[PDB]
């Protein structure tokens, strides 16, 4: 498996992360600061080509 | 050189030695054997969830299974697996008939799509009836 | 819908789905009509997959 169970429930998504609620409603959210892409650029510059 | 892939493709004076004389006179305390035969279960990796998502034809591949239902069964499944390799009839650390309610239990089953329907008939086919709907033959 | 029979059911539910090609009285009619109103606009989800 690679990437596999995102594909369930509208994989239309900008970016992922995870988070939990204690019990008062303190959501302690935790966003993974995105690196760059190697492939995805590459494709914008064929894109571009 | 001429590597081999396992997945398919598109279409598809000289020495007097006073160094070692050796001669084998200790036991690993432990053990080396048991070690590799536990590290060997340990390097299996983790099993793949096909379930829910879609195939190369689109459609879902999960079986025709009620959500809840098949979480509470696969809870059975990993039990009598757990048997198996405690070999135990019953397995001792059970995944299921404990005391603490789960009945908003849902698992990733085949019975419903992407955007949230049904899945009795396959995705292929309702949009081949659905291009079935609209044709003209000859005059 | 569920059952064998799919095929003349669509032309039979969604009225504005074909084409005018015609001056015929259902061609006006479905030229007249307009066009954003058939099929799913509104759904509720809950919970992924």
């Amino acid at each position: 498996m690679l990437l596999e169970p995102l594909l369930s429930g509208d994989p239309r998504m900008t970016q992922l992360a995870i988070q939990y609620q204690q019990y008062n409603g303190r959501t302690f959210n935790v966003i993974p600061e995105m690196p760059g892409s190697v492939i995805a650029d590459c494709v914008q510059l064929t894109a571009e080509v | 050189k001429r590597i081999p892939r396992k997945t398919k493709g598109k279409s598809s004076p000289a020495t007097a030695e006073p160094g070692t004389s050796n001669c084998e006179h200790y036991k690993a305390r432990p053990g080396i054997a048991s070690v590799q035969k536990a590290t060997e279960s340990a390097e299996l990796p983790m099993k793949n969830n096909d379930e829910g998502t879609p195939d190369k034809r689109g459609n879902t591949k999960g079986a025709l299974v009620n959500e809840h239902v098949e979480a509470r069964d696969e809870a059975d499944d990993a039990t009598k697996k757990q048997a198996k390799d405690t070999e135990k009839a019953k397995a001792q650390v059970t995944y299921s008939d404990t005391g603490i309610n789960n009945a908003n239990e849902l698992s990733r089953s085949g019975n419903v799509d992407n955007e949230g329907g049904s899945n009795q008939k396959p995705m292929s086919t309702r949009i081949a009836e659905a291009t079935s709907a609209i044709v003209s033959k000859h005059p | 819908l569920p059952g064998p029979d799919a095929e003349k059911w669509y032309s039979i539910m969604y009225p504005t789905r074909m084409g005018t090609p015609n001056v015929s009285k259902i061609c006006n009619f479905v030229a007249s009509c307009v066009r954003n109103r058939v099929g799913r606009f509104d759904r509720a989800q809950m919970m992924n997959g």
